């Protein structure tokens, strides 16, 4: 009840410095922070994040 | 999509009676009213068009001041419905043998 | 329903799209019933059949 | 017709009288049809809701007919009530003709209305005042009784009329020891209270 | 205020009612005014068929500039005003004196 | 158009069209319409292919 809040978006591009900007459902764009606690060959423009 | 296709077709001879059997219950007491005199007079009608003659008989009723509705009031609201809806012309009669 | 704190699923709720009297209101009771069967009565037979 | 059930229903209840559902108002223009029912608002003082057969229809689809069910929703709600509407000309079509919108979306409000007098539940205290001109472009259903009970036609004033109607604009104004209102409406015959 | 009375009467339904609605309640509001309304010859209309769509739809947008005119709402100091070529294609609603 | 949803419908098309084979393949797809009526129809899509 209390949530493992994650916000569910798709990822708009991928920078080579290591960091990844991710559009949200809410509709703004952010930038993240890349994976290190799953793969990252599974992420790509497109791949639901 | 359906099936039972139904055809409501203008209410008949014991039709029309039916409607104001429910009308006349409602405009108590009655002595000289005939469900069958009425249907004759108003032969072609709705069922809509028998509770409106019914609302008129009530006040045709007032205008004599009574505590119930007779058959004059009847006479007199079928009359005044139908009014607007004749004449109807049949005077090719006279140029038929 | 979630609850909007922490935005998890604390309780299923009923059906459905949103219903207002987008189906519902039931009167066949007065002013018209089953006393106004002096119709037109050999249709209400078709109907009732 | 509308006095009555207000004031006076002990009377309905005591011969047995059934209520009406409308009274509709037909004739030439200029006679007076807007007075009647200027007259009514004012002089049985009970919720008069005024509106127009044309302010109905709206360019999303569907609208018009959700904004008619909202007036009458309204007047149920706020009962006792008198709906007032003026010119059923635009919103009301006597032939139903296809493959067109001038004749097909005011054809499915006029269908809502149709609808919302007896609607599922009859009744409300409505007591819709309908007003036109021509019931000739009117749908049947308007027109035959069960809901504008009276077809009340308004024709041109008769002599005496026309006498009285005269003597109602005078009465504002100011006249000379001259005027026989009686020649007056003589050559004034044929003539809507307007002219 | 003048309005080209032509330029009303849109091919969406029951927009031309719209906007000869608003272009009278400012009139009330902003009262006294005087309303030009021109052709009227094009925002009349026959109750008789020459077009299925086209008689009704600018029936409506007609129906609501009367309604305001004097039909109930106040008239706010109106002053009509008005010009329009024929006088044959004229509903019957307007074209009485008064 | 009369133009709320009526601009739509051409919309509508210009997606089918597109998908069924416009450009991309389709497999053992197998659209399988039907209509009401038998003219209602644009040209395309009695238009065999
Ligand atoms: N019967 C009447 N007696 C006195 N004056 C009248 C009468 N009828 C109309 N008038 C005068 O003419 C004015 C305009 O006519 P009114 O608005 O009453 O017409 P209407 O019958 O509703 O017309 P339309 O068919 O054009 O919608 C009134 O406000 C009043 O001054
Ligand atoms: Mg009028």
């Amino acid at each position: 009840l209390r949530s493992p809040p994650l916000l569910v978006g798709v990822v708009s591009d991928i920078l080579e410095d290591g960091r990844v900007v991710v559009k949200s459902s809410t509709g703004p764009k952010f930038v993240v922070n890349t994976s290190q606690y799953i793969n990252e060959e599974e992420l790509k423009p497109g791949a639901r994040v | 999509r359906f099936d039972r296709i139904i055809e409501v077709p203008l209410p008949t001879f014991e039709g029309r009676i039916q409607i104001f059997k429910i009308h006349t219950r409602k405009m108590k007491l009655a002595e000289d009213v005939d469900f069958k005199e009425l249907a004759r007079i108003t032969e072609g009608a709705s069922g809509a068009d028998i509770k409106a003659i019914c609302t008129e008989a009530g006040m045709f009723a007032i205008r004599e001041e009574r505590a119930k509705v007779t058959m004059l009031d009847f006479t007199k609201a079928i009359e005044k419905v139908l009014k607007k809806t004749t004449p109807i012309p049949d005077l090719k009669g006279v140029m038929f043998v | 329903a979630l609850n909007q704190q922490t935005l998890a699923i604390v309780n299923v709720l009923p059906t459905s799209k949103d219903p207002m009297v987008y189906g519902f209101e039931v009167e066949e009771k007065p002013e018209v019933s089953y006393e106004d069967i002096g119709g037109l009565d050999v249709q209400i037979e078709e109907i009732r059949e | 017709a509308v006095e009555l059930p207000l004031l006076k229903p002990e009377l309905f209840a005591e011969v047995g009288i059934e209520p009406p559902k409308g009274v509709l108002l037909y004739g030439p223009p200029g006679t007076g049809k807007t007075l009647l029912a200027k007259a009514v608002a004012n002089q049985t003082r009970a919720t008069f809701i005024r509106v127009v057969g044309s302010e109905f229809v709206q360019k999303y689809i569907g609208e018009g007919a959700r904004l008619v069910r909202e007036v009458f929703q309204l007047a149920k709600e706020k009962a006792p009530s008198i709906i007032f509407i003026d010119e059923l000309d635009a919103i009301a079509a006597r032939r139903t003709n296809s493959d067109t919108s001038g004749d097909r979306e005011v054809q499915r409000t006029m269908m809502q209305l149709l609808a919302e007098l007896d609607g599922f539940d009859p009744r409300g205290d409505v007591k819709v005042i309908g007003a036109t001109n021509r019931i000739d472009i009117l749908d049947p259903a308007i027109l035959r009784p069960g809901r504008f009970d009276r077809i009340i036609e308004v024709p041109l004033p008769t002599f005496e009329g026309r006498i009285q109607i005269f003597k109602i604009h005078t009465r504002k104004m100011k006249l000379a020891e001259d005027v026989d209102f009686k020649e007056l409406a003589r050559i004034t015959e044929g003539a809507s209270g307007a002219d």
